[PDB]
DNA sequence: CTAATGCGAGCACTAGTGCTCGCATTAGATTTTGTTT
């Protein structure tokens, strides 16, 4: 037939993986600002500040 | 194992091969049985999870 | 009126509208007993894979 | 995959850098020439690492001795030309001797 | 050379209608909505709309999709408004402009083929949009570029815009 | 994804004319973590 789309239950898990993702992000961050000792940088970029 | 199974020739890998692949070739076949694999092995019974 | 208070109104009324619509794509352009379909359809191939 | 421009950067303002990387060797030029040299000694009938290690610094070849070398045989591999300029070259030119 | 031979070739000298990419594929339909089969064919059909540039002008456009009364096109680039004028999101230009392209590449033609009997063969790698011809390049250990090294550096290109682009070819 | 573009429709205001609403399409965007000796 030529068509697909998402089932149920992959939406499901992608909204799952999503937040379990970012949960991890946060954690990453976690660990990586309380590596210092006495200094911590924090360096991003992007396109405009305003 | 692919080359096998083409040569079989079995309804149902047709069924699976058609639809997890492109119009032109089947290497995206192959990354997800890698794939389902290599994430089955984090399982203490693999097999049983799939 | 505030001129930057009645377009902040306008923006988040129209991010409630966003959220509704990624809602309504998402889970209800089919019919549960659609989807229920399609999924059990989709049965024989996962157990090739 | 930010690390080596990071390093490169770092370097270049005399801050020394140490990371443990995992990947981009393969695309230093050394590398490929070594390579090349390794392969032509297992099939020089490769004409591109031939080609590339006549033009690297371990024969000093430039673009018109190269040149110079396909036109003793056009249809052939590079390999072959290579031996044709060396059976009609005389021992005086600097290319032969190359 | 379509164009110019067209009188010899054909028996009529011809105007330019454009250039167009067909895309051969079997292509597969992500769809959020249930569809009939009528309508999964149409998005089929509507998978090989073709890319590319034309004449803009309602008359051609129409030449090139007989069924298109009033809308978006689904063969080529185009669309007709509710008056029948040409859309602006259509892929087309006027006859000044097809022409200025093609001059544009019978000069680089030109140039390209001096330069090679020139014996050109300088190692300038162009960079534009992230893209160089490096990735496909089989000659990346022949040529040893080496960024790191002085003397070595990519052409930065500037992707500009269509209007910019042809801006450039009349003023050159 | 998301942001912009345009085109057309309607709903509301004080029949035309404003502006919200909706749809549909390009355009640009983005560049993995560990396990042995
Ligand atoms: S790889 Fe060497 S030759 Fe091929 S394009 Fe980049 S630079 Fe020019």
């Amino acid at each position: 037939l030529r068509i697909s789309y998402p089932t149920l239950p992959l939406i499901a898990m992608k909204k799952k993986m999503r937040r379990e993702l970012l949960s991890e992000e946060l954690r990453v961050l976690y660990v990586a600002l309380t590596r210092a000792k006495e200094k911590l940088f924090l360096i991003g970029s992007c396109k405009d500040h305003q | 194992l692919f080359e096998d199974e083409y040569a079989k020739g079995e309804k149902a890998f047709f069924e699976l091969v058609d639809r997890y692949t492109t119009d032109r070739h089947d290497l995206d076949l192959q990354f997800l049985v890698k794939q389902v694999y290599e994430y089955s092995r984090s399982h203490p019974n693999p097999e049983a999870w799939l | 009126f505030d001129p930057a208070l009645l377009d902040e109104a306008t923006d988040l009324r129209n991010g409630a509208k966003k959220l509704l619509e990624k809602l309504k794509t998402d889970y209800f352009t089919r019919s549960p007993e659609q989807h229920l379909k399609s999924l059990a359809e989709m049965k024989p191939v996962i157990e090739t894979l | 995959p930010w690390a080596p421009q990071i390093m490169e950067e770092l370097r270049a303002q005399g801050i020394p850098v140490y990371a443990n990387l995992t990947s981009g060797y393969f695309e230093a030029v050394e590398v490929a020439v070594a390579l090349s040299v390794l392969k032509v000694i297992d099939n020089p009938y490769q004409d591109i690492p031939l080609a590339s290690v006549l033009r690297s610094p371990i024969v000093g070849a430039d673009e018109n001795e190269l040149s110079l070398i396909r036109l003793e045989n056009k249809k052939a591999p590079y390999y072959e030309a290579m031996k044709d300029y060396l059976a009609a070259g005389d021992r005086s030119d600097e290319l032969y001797q190359k | 050379l379509s164009i110019t031979h067209s009188a010899d070739w054909l028996g009529m000298r011809a105007t330019p209608a454009g250039v167009l990419y067909f895309h051969i594929h079997d292509p597969m339909i992500q769809s959020n909505l249930p569809l009939g089969l009528d309508e999964i064919e149409q998005e089929i059909f509507k998978k090989f709309k073709m890319k590319g540039l034309l004449l803009g002008d309602q008359e051609v456009v129409r030449l090139m999709d007989t069924t298109l009364q009033e809308g978006r096109s689904n063969i080529i680039n185009a669309g007709l408004k509710k008056d029948g004028s040409l859309r602006s999101d259509s892929a087309a230009v006027g006859e000044k402009e097809f022409d200025l392209l093609t001059k544009h590449v019978r000069r680089t033609f030109q140039e390209a083929g001096e330069q090679i009997t020139d014996g050109r063969v300088s190692i300038e790698p162009y960079k534009m949009k992230n893209k160089t011809p490096c990735t496909y390049c089989a000659f990346k250990s022949v040529c040893q570029f080496d960024e790191s090294l002085e003397e070595n550096e990519y052409r930065p290109l500037k992707a500009e815009k269509d209007k910019t682009i042809l801006e450039w070819i009349k003023k050159e």
